[PDB]
RNA sequence: AGAGGGCGUGAAACCGUUAAGAGGUAAACGGGUGGGGUCCGCGCAGUCCGCCCGGAGGAUUCAACCCGGCGGCGGGUCCGGCCGUGUCGGCGGCCCGGCGGAUCUUUCCCGCGCGGGGGACCGUCCCCCGACCGGCGACCGGCCGCCGCCGGGCGCAUUUCCA
RNA sequence: ACCCACCCGACCCGUCUUGAAACACGGACCAAGGAGUCUAACACGUGCGCGAGUCGGGGGCUCGCACGAAAGCCGCCGUGG
RNA sequence: CCCCGGAGCCCCGCGGACGCUACGCCGCGACGAGUAGGAGGGCCGCUGCGGUGAGCCUUGAAGCCUAGGGCGCGGGCCCGGG
């Protein structure tokens, strides 16, 4: 049917800390390289570049 | 709180410059992959086209 | 990717028009890529071929640099024939061997006033392009 | 054959927690660590405390903490709670404390850390007091919850103060035929 | 890659096979954390990594652009529990072993 | 998630988890509440008693705009006001006894359940308890009333 | 000679023919793939005398001889070179196994890589 | 810090390799390649790794650093060891014994090493 | 065409032929074996080697020990500086910082008893040097101990490879 | 693991039943399809976030929607449950 | 009346696995029937999706056949040939 419960709703709350989580694990190279990502000439990973 | 490195700015061609900000708190936030799995999996439903 | 959400991208959909598409609409899904003397001297990439023009036969087993004259465009399979890219048959008559135009190269276009104001059209467009880039 | 009854045989206590959150079973793994070195049943009542579940361990509320470290003899004394330590906006003054929790929120925390106390996690317990010497381990009202206002003994019978499951209260879903002396009978 | 403003930068990575384009205001959980597994290799900019301050703020400051959200709290504060139990505040009051296997 | 429901470990039983000798059957005892003085008499005996027959009156225009009266309590009364008020508070030598409205906290009669701190208050209620008038009277406040 | 194990272990089995499903040899619909009979007069299910036996417990393996080949090792599936190194440090115990769907022109590599590392592999000669 | 990470990593890694009843890991510096806390090298705040040389003479031996965490371009060092092979197993033993570098890789990253040399030889006639 | 105009791959039930085995308690099955076949793994002996040691054949270099350079680990009176948290000092930023308040002031200003901007007050976030406790894995520059790498002096009772 | 030979055992599976190998029923054989799903109301137990509060429904503001009819936000952050 | 960069020991309070996917490993003791039914584990199987394997593939994918080698108690799975 089309009236299936299709979609979810987190709370907010939650879904502000699933992404402080993942803001928090884009830091720490080693969940990072567990993640797959090539990372061996990266100078560091907290990379922030200019406003240009 | 807990401790907050400086982390530096790099320019266009690597090379970093002088500039450096302070980590946030957001980078050591903790760290919950269940919380980060559940809110994807339920985030995830909602783009999502209904098939009957 | 694409932005525009009028442009099809759907996979039965454009096999559909494909090979539905009607016959001007066909001849510009049969063009084939000119050569780099003629590119240098018109600024065109590629052209829809014509019922005389010379070609080389760049990909398949019919490969060569022979420059061979079309015998005829057949737009319903999608398809040309060359005048020395054939092949016997059982009873010895010889029938001539079709290639698709995508591995089709032009040597020597067949030129007249609607051919000529095509290539200028285009030359146009590229000056526009370029000026545009610049 | 032996004639052992089998019904029984299984203890369907808790071994591990249910939770996959890994601070928790962080936790779990230093407090397991302490309860099968240590000589203390502290650490093996923590862990156990630990092992339970969220309508296991009840919400302690900050005016029944002071009620209960207010107690004589508990001087220089920490209140170790295995759930979660809720304020009460309905207490005025507030002393000195030395709380530690799973977690306190934000209001507690401000409360008490405005108070001057201090709110320590179960990491900087362990590191306080190994052995959980000068603890006293409270828990909050484990029958406080709605859920068991519907238990026990039935309605529809004598000397039985159970709420009946009722989609919504008022004056004609019930009080008829079984609550009145007039309608046939009442209980 | 985590721009502030479109200048041209989601028109310059943007062909690029694989890169994922967020604005810091409206980061998106989906990309961040992509098949659930919560690491992801970002790149930030210098006017993004100073504004995660003012969307989230540290755990003594509010979020300063939201209405009403702090940080979250910890459950355990030093995880570095392999240090924790190699403290000599423990091993002072732990028990000696019993690792003798006695076998049948 | 029907990988982990229940008719995935019942592939093979043939009963299907519904029992060999009384076969799942349509509707067995009637559709929905069915019987209710007949054959579910004592289920609905004895766990929804009074579920039969007419009591009180009928208001047949009801609305709750007009029996709209929420109520507070003593025992949560500063909670309203800011903090600072109660901080200035005890002080000024004058006996400063701040005012309490109720109404604008969105409370019409105030209750008198919880112990009240010693503090006097000017509470503006639109209704009082008698025992929440004698706890303020106690402390040394004033119940104002209001429309 | 061959690649030698590290402990050659004597593998019992309490039972080597395959549990096969009741009435397979009389229908051909009924495949090998042991089902478990739920009837409530089953011979099978109830165990009468001189019939085909249920798959317990009972006859499980040792597990110092689990999924263990008759030569002393152990299988481990291997799709390419950079997998060979995975068993670097478990050549005496555990043995290589190059898949199904590998062309012959990498295999030649995966087994000289596996020569190179002293790694066996229970199928060298295969494909040529 | 390490234990945190493990319990992210210990399941939901990319390097992780089940099929057929034995779980390996694949990334760089962990030696064994065992899905274990103790051979990890991705984690720890000391991590021995020995590899191959490029050339195909001689062993690699990395080194975790510790002077700066967040920066894996500068989070290993790699030395080159090319002797007479019992010298080598000497270097590496004093590099894991004298330094007080982690000592439980220590006999291990000897096993992988001495097991690169027998792999840098002609094996068969 | 081992893709031949209902033609991509072409299973089972069923049929034909060839090869093998068997045949009077209908056929078929379980347990235990034996015999005959199709293939697999050896083998013109497979005794497989992995270490340490002794002996007779060979051999290029280097380790032992010093010199110069580079990188790394650990650390003291915490050596000097950044960094960093808990308290104290200047209540200093408070106006050379924003916010919020159900604390006052219309001693003020503007738009007409109201709203905003001022003025104090409170709460929340910061500046400078100095002391103590944990210098805290958040970083360096010198100093010491140790380890590894490169180039020389190291000619042969030392050193390591083939049999 | 293919076939044959011997000794002992061994009645045809599913179902209704107190009882089935049944002179009880369905059933030549094979391939494909085929039967506990979805919405709402609840009840209990469990996982997570916040906590005397909680939730944003509905709506509105940001991106022109590839990824999107996603996500983020709200003196509507509480009208209301 | 001395330190174990080493007393040299069936025990090393000096750092301390080969043994530690701590959701792991190891050591004893008891028990093992089962319909209707209930619960748990599946590195049993099918289909599609988000990640992941610098995954596989015309130097041969899926499917199918097999008198071959096997593994798992089992569901089933991995190879060898066409
Ligand atoms: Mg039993
Ligand atoms: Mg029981
Ligand atoms: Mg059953
Ligand atoms: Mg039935
Ligand atoms: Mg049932
Ligand atoms: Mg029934
Ligand atoms: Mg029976
Ligand atoms: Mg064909
Ligand atoms: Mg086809
Ligand atoms: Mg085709
Ligand atoms: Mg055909
Ligand atoms: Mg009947
Ligand atoms: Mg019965
Ligand atoms: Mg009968
Ligand atoms: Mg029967
Ligand atoms: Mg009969
Ligand atoms: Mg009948
Ligand atoms: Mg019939
Ligand atoms: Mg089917
Ligand atoms: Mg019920
Ligand atoms: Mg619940
Ligand atoms: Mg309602």
């Amino acid at each position: 049917k089309t009236w299936r419960r299709w979609h979810r709703r987190v709370n907010t709350t939650q879904k502000r800390y699933a992404i402080c989580s993942a803001l928090a694990a884009s830091a720490l190279p080693a969940l990072v390289m567990s993640k797959g990502h090539r990372i061996e000439e990266v100078p560091e990973l907290p990379l922030v570049v200019e406003d240009k | 709180a807990c401790a907050r490195p400086l982390i530096s700015v790099y320019s266009e061609k690597g090379e970093s410059s002088g500039k450096n900000v302070t980590l946030p708190a957001v980078f050591k936030a903790p760290i919950r992959p269940d919380i980060v799995n559940f809110v994807h999996t339920n985030l995830r439903k909602n783009n999502r086209q209904p098939y009957a | 990717m694409k932005f525009n959400p009028f442009v099809t991208s759907d996979r039965s959909k454009n096999r559909k028009r494909h090979f539905n598409a009607p016959s001007h609409i066909r001849r510009k899904i049969m063009s084939s890529p000119l050569s780099k003397e003629l590119r240098q001297k018109y600024n065109v990439r590629s052209m829809p071929i014509r019922k005389d023009d010379e070609v080389q036969v760049v990909r398949g087993h019919y490969k060569g640099q022979q420059i061979g004259k079309v015998v005829q465009v057949y737009r319903k399979k999608y398809v040309i024939y060359i005048e020395r890219v054939q092949r016997e048959k059982a009873n010895g008559t010889t029938v001539h061997v079709g290639i698709h135009p995508s591995k089709v190269v032009i040597t020597r276009l067949k030129l007249d006033k609607d051919r000529k104001k095509i290539l200028e059209r285009k030359a146009k467009s590229r000056q526009v392009g370029k000026e545009k880039g610049k | 054959g032996v004639d052992i009854r089998h019904n029984k045989d299984r203890k369907v206590r808790r071994k591990e927690p249910k939770s996959q959150d890994i601070y928790l079973r962080l936790l779990v793994k230093l407090y397991r660590f302490l309860a099968r070195r240590t000589n203390s049943t502290f650490n093996q009542v923590v862990l156990k405390r630990l092992f339970m579940s969220r309508t296991n361990r009840p919400p302690l509320s900050l005016s029944r903490m002071i009620r209960k470290m207010k107690l004589p003899g508990r001087e220089g004394k920490t209140a170790v709670v295995v759930g979660t330590i809720t304020d009460d906006v309905r207490v005025q003054e507030v002393p000195k404390l030395k709380v530690c929790a799973l977690r306190v929120s934000s209001r507690a925390r401000s409360r008490i850390l405005k108070a001057g106390g201090k709110i320590l996690t179960f990491d900087q317990l362990a590191l306080d007091s190994p052995k959980g010497c000068g603890t006293v381990l409270l828990s909050g009202p484990r029958k406080g919850r709605e859920v068991y206002r519907h238990f026990g003994k039935a309605p529809g019978t004598p000397h039985s103060h159970t709420k009946p499951y009722v989609r919504s209260k008022g004056r004609k879903f019930e009080r008829a035929r079984g609550r009145r002396a007039s309608r046939g009978y009442k209980n | 890659v985590i721009y502030n403003e479109d200048n041209g930068i989601v028109k310059a990575f943007r062909n690029i096979p694989g890169i994922t384009l967020l604005n810091v205001t409206k980061l998106n959980i989906l990309k961040l954390a992509p098949g659930g597994h919560v690491g992801r290799f970002c790149i930030w900019t210098e006017s993004a990594f100073r504004k995660l301050d003012d969307l989230y703020g540290t755990w003594r400051k509010a979020a300063s652009l939201k209405s009403n959200y702090n940080l979250p709290m910890h459950k355990m504060l030093n995880t570095d529990l392999s240090r924790i139990l190699k403290s000599p505040e423990i091993q002072r009051a732990l028990r000696a072993p019993r690792k003798k296997i006695h076998r049948r | 998630p029907s990988r982990l429901r229940k008719t995935r470990k019942l592939r093979g039983h043939v009963s299907h988890g519904h029992g060999r000798i009384g076969k799942h059957r349509k509707h067995p005892g009637g559709r929905g509440n069915a019987g209710g003085m007949h054959h579910h008499r004592i289920n609905f005996d004895k766990y929804h008693p009074g579920y039969f027959g007419k009591v009180g009156m009928r208001h047949y225009h009801l609305k709750r705009n007009q029996s709209f009266c929420p109520t507070v309590n003593l025992d949560k009364l500063w909670t309203l006001v800011s903090e600072q008020t109660r901080v200035n508070a005890a002080k000024n030598k004058t006996g400063a006894a701040p005012i309490i409205d109720v109404v604008r906290s969105g409370y019409y009669k105030v209750l008198g359940k919880g112990k009240l701190p010693k503090q006097p208050v000017i509470v503006k209620a639109k209704f009082f308890s008698r025992r929440a008038e004698e706890k303020i009277k106690g402390v040394g406040g004033a119940c104002v009333l209001v429309a | 000679a061959a690649l030698r194990p590290l402990v050659k272990p004597k593998i019992v089995k309490k039972r080597t023919k395959k549990f096969i499903r009741h009435q397979s040899d009389r229908y051909v619909k009924i495949k090998r793939n042991w089902r478990k009979p739920r009837g409530i007069d089953n011979r099978v299910r109830r165990r009468f005398k001189g019939q085909i036996l249920m798959p317990n417990i009972g006859y499980g393996s040792n597990k110092k001889t689990k999924h263990m080949l008759p030569s002393g090792f152990r299988k481990f599936l291997v799709h390419n070179v950079k997998e060979l190194e995975v068993l670097l440090m478990c050549n005496k115990s555990y043995c290589a196994e190059i898949a199904h769907n590998v062309s012959s022109k990498n295999r030649k590599a995966i087994v000289e890589r596996a020569a190179q590392l002293a790694i066996r592999v229970t199928n060298p000669n295969a494909r040529l | 810090s390490a234990h945190l990470q493990w319990m992210v990593v210990r399941n939901c890694s990319s390097f992780l390799i089940k099929r057929n009843k034995q779980t390996y890991s694949t990334e760089p510096n962990n030696l064994k390649a065992r899905n274990s806390f103790r051979y990890n090298g991705l984690i720890h705040r000391k991590t021995v790794g020995v590899e191959p040389a490029a050339d195909g003479k001689g062993v690699v031996v990395v080194m975790k650093r510790r002077s700066g965490q967040r920066k894996p371009a500068t989070s290993y060092v790699r030395t080159t060891i090319n002797k007479n092979a019992r010298a080598t197993l000497s270097s590496i033993r004093h590099m894991i014994r004298k330094n007080k570098y982690h000592p439980d890789l220590r006999m291990a990253a000897i096993r992988r090493a001495s097991a690169i040399l027998r792999s840098q030889k002609p094996v068969m006639v």
